[PDB]
RNA sequence: CUAGAGUAGCGAAACGGAUUCGAUACCCGUGUAGUUCUAGUAGUAAACUAUGAAUACAAUUAUUUAUAAUAUAUAUAUAAAUAAUAAAUGAAAAUGAAAGUAUUCCACCUGAAGAGUACGUUAGCAAUAAUGAAACUCAAAACAAUAGACGGUUACAG
RNA sequence: UAAGAA
C-alpha cells in the first residue's frame, strides 16, 4: 500500500503515515507526496484543516527519518540522493511551519527525529499517554535536523530562558513521555488515545462561522 | 420523531435576519455560538468491539479458518445460512456489557443469603478517590461485604497465584469468614464490657421488635373482634 | 425565511417537490427569461426576488397549497453550490461565470 | 475505561435477581439486597439508583428488582426488615464448621446469619449467664409455635400449658412470654430451627 | 406398522369375568400371528365400570373388562382385525391407534409410555 | 446487473434517510466500480471490502469458498444536518436500457432532455457504463466514448 | 481497486475440498448405519417377549 | 480418510510455519509457492 | 338445475290465524321445494385484507410462536406472526415492514346516468355465465375529514 | 424551452 494515505473528513483532510513495520520512518517519497498534497490543499476552498496521524496508532506516530538509506546512499557515494532526501524533508518542514490553515498532529506513540519535525512546527500538536518524544541524533553522529534548533528554544516552557533546556533535550536525547511532553510545551494539548477518534470527527465538522476563511 | 433542523441552525436563521435588516442588534449569544458550532450530523455510528469483555463485533470466520472437524466430526466446507445473512444490525445494537464478577456476585449471595440483609449504600462517594491494594481484603474507605471477596478473587486470578477461579474464590471466602468472625466477636465483647461498667441501654432490638409487634397486634385484635361481630349478625 | 437564489435571480437547479396534493416542477432559467409560472408562484417569486423561473403545477392546483408548498420547495429542495462543494469536498465551477472572466 | 469502572461500580456490585418483591410463600432467609441511604441523600430522594425515589418513601431502606421498566418506574419495596431479624438473632446469643479449612450453589454453613463460635459464656453484673432469656409470643394451639425475635421457634413446656393459654385462645399472641432458646440449627433449605422452652 | 388396540370386552359370566377377554385376546392374536404379524404386548387393564350404560348391539352393559394389545401388523390385516372386533357381540368398544415407528423400532404401549417407560427394553430392565 | 444496481441505489437512499454512518452493498465488479466512482466523487466517506458481518480490518482474499459472504462496506457522509447523498436513481432501467452516443451525452450535459432523461443538474453525478467500466458522464464526453447512461446521484 | 475480485480455487484446494466433502457424506451415512444396527440390536434383545406362534 | 485429511492439513501448516524447510522441499521436489507446496504435500501422502 | 336415494329438524312458495285504516309484511300455525347422500351440470359472492405476484432494502419496542444453545437462570440469541409506533407516504382516514424506498411481470380504471342494460356470439338441460355497446340527458357525481342537527342512541350525575 | 381560470 502507499506509504502515505490521504482521506477526507467532511472538511478536514487526514494524512496517515502508512509504514507500520518501519514505524512510519519518513522517506523522500513520503515527504514529496506530503509536500505536493499540502500545496494542493493550500489552494482548496473546501479544505479547512489538515490532520497528521499514523495507521500504526499506538506504537508510533513517526519514529524518525529513514536515515539508514541516507547512510547507504553515502556508502555508495550517491550523495545526490541524500541531498534530495533532506531537501524534501526540510522543505516539508518549512511548509508545515508556515502553513496558513490549521494543522493538527496526533503524536500518539513514538515521536522522534522526522516525527518531531512533522509535529513540532504546528500550533496544534496532541500528546497522549503513549507519546514517547525524543531527539536521538547525537548518538548516530547527526544533528537536530528538522528545525528543532529553531522550535525548542521558543516553545519549551520550563528552564528555557537561554535555550538551555532545549540544549539538554537535544544533546542528551532523553525520552520525554506522555504528559511530561505536554508540560514541557513539546505538545500543545494532551488527549487520551481513546478520544482521538471523536476529536477527529469534531475537527472534520467545524467550519469558520461566516465569510468562510479558514486562514 | 423527525430529525429536527431548526434547533441547531439558530445561528444561520439569526444571521439571515441580521443581514436582511429584520433584526437590528446582534444577540449576546451570536458570537459565542458562531465560535462554538453545534454537532449537526445525528448519525447512527457502528461499533466493532464490546467494551466490557473485548469481544470483536463484525468479524466472520471463514471456512479456511476452520480446517478441523467440529464436535460432530464433520468438516466445514461451505458457509452456513447464518454466515450468509448480513449482520449489519449487530454493528449498531448497543452491546451487552458483561463481567465475570457478576457470575461470581450471584454465587456469593446464593451461598450467603443473610449477607443480603446487610444494608448496602449505592450512593457513590467518589470513584476516582479509590486506591485499593487487593493483596488484602480489608480496605480503608470500604465495608466488608461480598464485593471484598470478589475483588480479592479477581486479584488472586490476575496474579496467577491460583489457576482456577474456584480455588481463588474459596480462598477469598475463608479470609472473609476470618474477618467476619473477628467483627462479630468484637461487637459481642464490646456490648458485654459496656454492661460490666454500668452502661444502661433503653430498648434493644428484641424489645423494639416486641413493641412494633404489639402496635400491629392491637389493630389486628380490634379488626378481628369487629369482623367476628359483623359475621355473627 | 431566507430563500437560496443562484445569482440572486433564479433557483439553483430544478425542483420536483410534492406538497400534499400539489406536484411542483420548477426549473431555473437564463437571464432575461421571465417568470413563466403559475400566478401564485409568480407573486411569491416577485416577493422573494426570483426573476427567472419556469415551472408547472400538477395534480392539485389549490392556491393555498401551491403557495405553502412552493416555499418548502425553495427552502428544503434547494442546495447551494457552496453546500454541495463542501459536502463532497469538490470544486463546483459555474462555466458561464468563468467564461466572462 | 468506562466499562471497567461500571464493572466495579456500586450498582454492579448488587447481584442480578428478579425474584418477586411480594412473595407470599415461606421466607427462610433474605432474597433481596437491602439498599440504604443516609438522611442527607434521602432528603434529596437520592439512592444511588437511576431515578429519584418518590418523596412518599420516608424509610431509609428498600429492596428493588429493576432500575427502570417499560412502565417508567423502578420496581422497589420500601422495606429493610430482614436486617432486624439478623441483629435480633445476634442479640439472642445462641450460636448455630464450614467457615474453617465446578461451583456449588448450596448455602455454606450459616448463610451469613451468625459468625459467632459455639463455646463462650456471657459475663454479666449478676454473673456468668447460664441460659439465654428472650421475650416472645405464643402463636397458636398445637411442640407449640412461638414468634421470637423475627423467627418462628418450637416451644416445649416444663410440665403443661398454664390456664392463660386456653383462657385467651386465638388471642394468645397478644401477650408476651419469656423463653429459653435451647438451641438453633439450620436445615438444608436454609431455615433456622430454634428450639426453646416456655418458662 | 405398530398398532395399539384397546378393547372393552363384555363380562356376562360373573364368577369368572376374565373368561371372555382371554378368548378375545387369543382370537385376535391368532389372527395377527397367522397373518404375518407380531404381538408385542397384551397388557391387561382391570374390570372397570363404563362411564355410561353402553349398548352394544341389543344388550346393555354397565361395566367391562378393559384390555390393551400392542401388535405389529400390516394395514390390511389391521383393518381386518378392526372389522372382526366391530362385529363381535363380546366386544363393547374397540379402538386401534397407530404408534409411529419413524424414530424407534421398539416402543412401549401408551400406558407404559405415560408412566415413563418409553420402550419395552426399559420395561424389562 | 441493473437489478442489483437499482437495489443498491434504493438501499443507499434508505440508509441516508435514517442516517446510518456505515452500510453494505453486494460484492460485484459493477457494485465495486459504482462505489468507487461515488467515493472519488465525494459522495462516500470510505469504501472497504468485508464480509456479511462487517468491513475487513486486514486483507482477506476472496475465493469461491467465501464469495457468497463478501460485501462492500460504504461510509455515508452528512454535513450541516443534511445527507450528502440524498437521491440515487437509475436512468437506464432493466426494462428500458438507454444507450446514448457522445453527442447526445453532450446534449444531456448541456441542458437538453434526451429520450425523456432530465438533463444534468448543478451538483449531480450521472454515471455511464462503457466496455464494462463505470465512469462520470463528463469523463466519457472527454474520452469521446458512447455508452449506457446508468444512474443519477445527487 | 487493483486486486482481482475473485481468485480461482487451485486444483490442490479442489482435491482437498472434495476429500473433505466425500468424508462428510461417508461419515453421515456410516453414523446412520451404526445407529440403525444399534436399534436393531436393542430390538433383538426384547424380541424374546414377542409372540409369533 | 480422516487420517489423510488431518495429516495433510497438519503437514501443510507446519511447512508454511517454518519457511526454511519449505524452500528445502521446493528445491528437493524440483505466493505461488503456497499452492505448489500444497501440491507437493498432497502427493507426498 | 338433471337423475337416483333419503327426508328427523329447519324452511322459500302456498294455505290459514293475528296485527293494521289497509297487511299485499314483520309475529303465529300447517308446511312443498331446498337443506342430507351418490353421479353430474353450472363457474358465480361484500369469492374482502374491498389491498395481484416476486425480489432487494429501511428505525424501535412489547408479546407470543418455533428452533438453537448455555448453566428455573442467562430478563439468553436466531427466525416468523401479532400489537403499538419512528421515518416515509398519503385527499385524509390511515398504512407501517406495506398503502415506505426501489426493481420486474401481469390484471384493471378514465364523469354521472343509460348499464352490467340491448343486440350478437360462445357455453350450459335450464336458471343463467362470459363477452359487452351506442343514442338520449345533465353539470353533475363521489371520497376523506370538519362543525352542527337529529336518533323509537349509551353511561353518569344532579 | 412547458403558467392557468370558472
Ligand atoms: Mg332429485
Ligand atoms: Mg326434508
Ligand atoms: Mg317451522
Ligand atoms: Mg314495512
Ligand atoms: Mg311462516
Ligand atoms: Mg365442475
Ligand atoms: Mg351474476
Ligand atoms: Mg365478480
Ligand atoms: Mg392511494
Ligand atoms: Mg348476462
Amino acid at each position: 500500500a502507499p506509504p502515505v494515505l490521504f482521506t477526507v473528513q467532511d472538511t478536514a483532510r487526514v494524512i496517515t503515515l502508512n509504514r507500520p513495520k518501519k514505524l512510519n520512518a519518513l522517506n523522500a517519497e513520503m515527504s514529496e507526496s506530503m509536500f505536493k498534497t499540502l500545496n494542493e490543499y493550500a489552494k482548496s476552498d473546501t479544505t479547512n484543516l489538515v490532520i497528521l496521524k499514523s495507521s500504526n496508532r499506538p506504537r508510533s506516530f513517526c519514529a524518525g527519518g529513514d536515515v539508514a538509506t541516507v547512510a547507504i546512499f553515502n556508502f555508495n557515494k550517491e550523495f545526490a540522493k541524500s541531498i534530495k532526501f533532506f531537501t524534501d524533508e526540510y522543505s516539508l518542514n518549512f511548509q508545515i511551519a508556515t502553513y496558513l490553515k490549521p494543522i493538527v498532529t496526533f503524536m500518539d506513540g513514538i515521536t522522534m527525529g522526522g516525527g518531531v519535525g512533522l509535529s513540532i512546527h504546528t500550533p496544534f500538536r496532541i500528546a497522549t499517554e503513549n507519546t514517547k518524544w525524543a531527539m536521538p541524533e547525537m548518538d548516530i553522529g547527526f544533528f537536530p535536523d528538522v528545525g528543532s534548533t529553531f522550535a525548542l528554544p521558543r516553545i519549551v516552557t520550563l528552564a528555557n530562558s537561554n535555550s538551555q533546556m532545549a540544549l539538554y533535550l537535544c544533546l542528551t536525547g532523553e525520552v520525554v513521555t506522555g504528559a511530561d511532553a505536554y508540560m514541557l510545551g513539546l505538545a500543545s494539548h494532551y488527549v487520551s488515545s481513546e478520544n482521538l477518534d471523536a476529536l477527529q470527527k469534531r475537527l472534520g465538522e467545524i467550519s469558520p462561522p461566516f465569510n468562510n476563511d479558514p486562514q | 420523531m423527525k430529525i429536527q433542523t431548526n434547533a441547531v441552525n439558530v445561528l444561520q436563521r439569526t444571521s439571515a435576519y441580521l443581514k436582511s435588516g429584520l433584526l437590528k442588534e446582534t444577540p449576546a449569544w451570536y458570537n459565542v455560538v458562531a465560535s462554538i458550532p453545534p454537532s449537526t450530523k445525528f448519525t447512527r455510528e457502528p461499533r466493532f468491539k464490546n467494551p466490557s469483555n473485548g469481544h470483536i463485533i463484525g468479524k466472520l470466520v471463514d471456512v479456511t479458518e476452520q480446517p478441523h472437524a467440529n464436535n460432530k466430526g464433520l468438516y466445514k466446507t461451505r458457509p452456513n445460512s447464518s454466515d450468509k445473512r448480513v449482520g449489519v444490525k449487530r454493528l449498531y445494537r448497543p452491546p451487552k456489557l458483561t463481567y465475570v464478577e457478576d457470575r461470581l456476585r450471584s454465587l456469593f449471595y446464593k451461598q450467603h443469603p443473610w449477607e443480603l440483609s446487610r444494608p448496602k449504600i449505592l450512593v457513590e462517594n467518589e470513584i476516582g478517590d479509590e486506591n485499593y491494594d487487593w493483596s488484602h481484603m480489608l480496605q480503608i474507605g470500604r465495608p466488608l461485604d461480598g464485593e471484598s471477596v470478589i475483588q480479592r478473587t479477581m486479584y488472586l486470578i490476575k496474579t496467577k497465584q491460583y489457576g482456577d477461579m474456584v480455588e481463588a474464590y474459596d480462598h477469598a471466602r475463608y479470609e472473609f469468614y476470618a474477618l467476619r468472625m473477628q467483627e462479630e466477636t468484637e461487637q459481642q465483647v464490646a456490648l458485654e464490657e459496656a454492661e460490666m461498667f454500668g452502661s444502661l441501654f433503653g430498648v434493644s432490638a428484641i424489645e423494639h421488635g416486641i413493641q412494633k409487634e404489639q402496635e400491629v397486634l392491637d389493630v389486628w385484635e380490634k379488626k378481628v373482634v369487629e369482623e367476628t361481630e359483623l359475621m355473627a349478625a | 425565511k431566507e430563500i437560496p437564489r443562484y445569482e440572486n435571480r433564479t433557483i439553483y437547479g430544478d425542483i420536483d417537490f410534492r406538497y400534499h396534493g400539489v406536484k411542483l416542477h420548477l426549473r431555473s432559467a437564463k437571464p432575461g427569461f421571465g417568470l413563466r409560472v403559475n400566478h401564485v408562484i409568480f407573486e411569491i417569486c416577485e416577493c422573494a426576488g426570483i426573476k427567472d423561473l419556469s415551472g408547472k403545477v400538477y395534480k392539485s392546483r389549490n392556491d393555498m397549497n401551491i403557495a405553502k408548498g412552493t416555499i418548502e420547495a425553495f427552502t428544503k429542495a434547494q442546495k447551494t453550490l457552496d453546500e454541495v462543494a463542501l459536502g463532497r469536498g469538490k470544486k463546483l465551477v459555474d462555466v458561464r461565470k468563468v467564461y466572462y472572466s | 475505561t468506562l466499562a471497567e469502572l461500571l464493572g466495579r461500580s456500586r450498582i454492579a456490585q448488587v447481584a442480578n435477581n428478579h425474584k418477586p418483591l411480594t412473595y407470599t410463600g415461606k421466607k427462610f432467609h433474605p432474597t433481596h439486597q437491602i439498599i440504604e441511604t443516609k438522611p442527607s441523600t434521602l432528603y434529596r430522594q437520592e439512592w444511588g439508583l437511576k431515578s429519584a425515589i418518590p418523596s412518599k418513601i420516608k424509610s431509609r431502606y428498600l429492596v428493588y428488582n429493576d432500575l427502570d421498566t417499560l412502565e417508567r418506574i423502578t420496581t422497589f419495596e420500601p422495606r429493610g426488615g430482614t436486617q432486624w431479624n439478623r441483629l435480633r438473632f445476634q442479640e439472642m446469643g445462641v450460636p448455630i464448621n464450614p467457615f474453617f479449612k465446578k461451583f456449588n450453589t448450596e448455602i455454606i454453613g450459616t448463610g451469613g446469619l451468625s459468625y459467632s463460635l459455639p463455646g463462650k459464656l456471657k459475663n454479666s453484673p449478676n454473673g456468668v449467664i447460664q441460659r439465654t432469656v428472650v421475650p416472645g409470643r405464643i402463636l397458636n394451639v398445637v411442640k407449640w409455635l412461638a414468634a421470637i425475635g423475627g423467627f418462628v421457634a418450637d416451644v416445649v413446656f416444663f410440665q403443661s400449658p398454664p390456664s392463660s393459654f386456653n383462657s385467651m385462645g386465638d388471642f394468645i399472641r397478644m401477650k408476651t412470654f419469656l423463653f429459653e432458646i435451647l438451641e438453633a440449627s439450620m436445615e438444608k433449605n436454609g431455615s433456622v430451627s430454634m428450639h426453646a422452652r416456655l418458662l | 406398522m405398530l398398532y395399539e388396540l384397546i378393547g372393552l370386552v363384555r363380562i356376562t359370566n360373573s364368577n369368572a369375568p376374565k373368561l371372555e377377554a382371554k378368548e378375545l385376546s387369543s382370537t385376535i392374536g391368532k389372527l395377527i400371528i397367522q397373518n404375518r404379524g407380531v404381538v408385542r404386548d397384551i397388557v391387561p387393564m382391570g374390570i372397570r365400570y363404563l362411564p355410561k350404560i353402553m349398548k352394544k348391539d341389543q344388550e346393555k352393559h354397565f361395566r367391562a373388562y378393559h384390555f390393551l394389545m400392542l401388535f405389529d401388523s400390516s394395514a390390511a390385516v389391521q383393518s381386518e382385525i378392526l372389522r372382526t372386533l366391530k362385529k363381535d357381540p363380546r366386544v363393547i368398544r374397540s379402538s386401534i391407534v397407530k404408534v409411529d415407528l419413524d424414530k424407534q423400532l421398539d416402543r412401549a404401549s401408551s400406558l407404559h409410555r405415560s408412566l415413563g417407560k418409553k420402550s419395552i427394553l426399559e420395561l424389562v430392565n | 446487473s441493473l437489478v442489483k444496481l437499482a437495489n443498491t441505489c434504493a438501499h443507499l437512499q434508505n440508509c441516508s434517510k435514517v442516517r446510518v454512518a456505515l452500510t453494505s452493498i453486494p460484492y460485484t465488479k459493477l457494485q465495486l466500480q459504482f462505489a468507487y466512482n461515488l467515493y472519488q466523487q465525494g459522495f462516500l466517506s470510505s469504501l472497504q471490502k468485508g464480509s456479511t458481518m462487517g468491513p475487513d480490518k486486514d486483507f482477506v482474499e476472496v475465493t469461491p469458498d467465501n464469495i457468497s459472504t463478501r460485501r462492500l462496506w460504504v461510509g455515508l457522509k452528512y454535513r450541516d444536518n443534511k445527507p450528502v447523498l440524498s437521491s440515487c436513481k437509475l436512468i437506464s432501467k432493466p426494462n428500458s436500457r438507454i444507450h446514448l452516443p457522445m453527442e447526445d451525452m453532450k446534449k444531456l450535459c448541456s441542458g437538453v432532455t434526451i429520450r425523456n432523461i432530465k438533463p444534468l443538474q448543478p451538483g449531480e453525478l450521472i454515471l455511464v457504463r462503457a466496455h464494462n467500466n463505470i465512469m462520470d458522464i463528463n469523463e466519457a464526453i472527454s474520452k469521446k466514448l458512447d455508452g449506457e447512461v446508468l444512474c443519477r446521484v445527487k | 481497486m487493483s486486486q482481482p475480485l475473485l481468485r480461482n480455487r487451485s486444483p490442490e484446494e479442489s482435491e482437498l475440498l472434495k476429500l473433505k466433502r466425500n468424508y462428510n457424506r461417508s461419515l453421515l451415512n456410516f453414523q446412520a448405519h451404526k445407529k440403525k444396527l444399534n436399534e436393531l440390536l436393542n430390538l433383538y434383545h426384547v424380541a424374546n417377549e414377542f409372540i409369533v406362534t | 480418510q480422516r487420517s489423510l485429511i488431518d495429516r495433510i492439513q497438519t503437514r501443510l501448516s507446519e511447512l508454511l510455519s517454518n519457511d526454511l524447510k519449505c524452500d528445502q522441499f521446493l528445491k528437493d521436489h524440483g505466493n505461488i509457492k503456497k499452492n505448489l507446496l500444497r501440491k507437493h504435500v498432497m502427493m507426498d501422502m
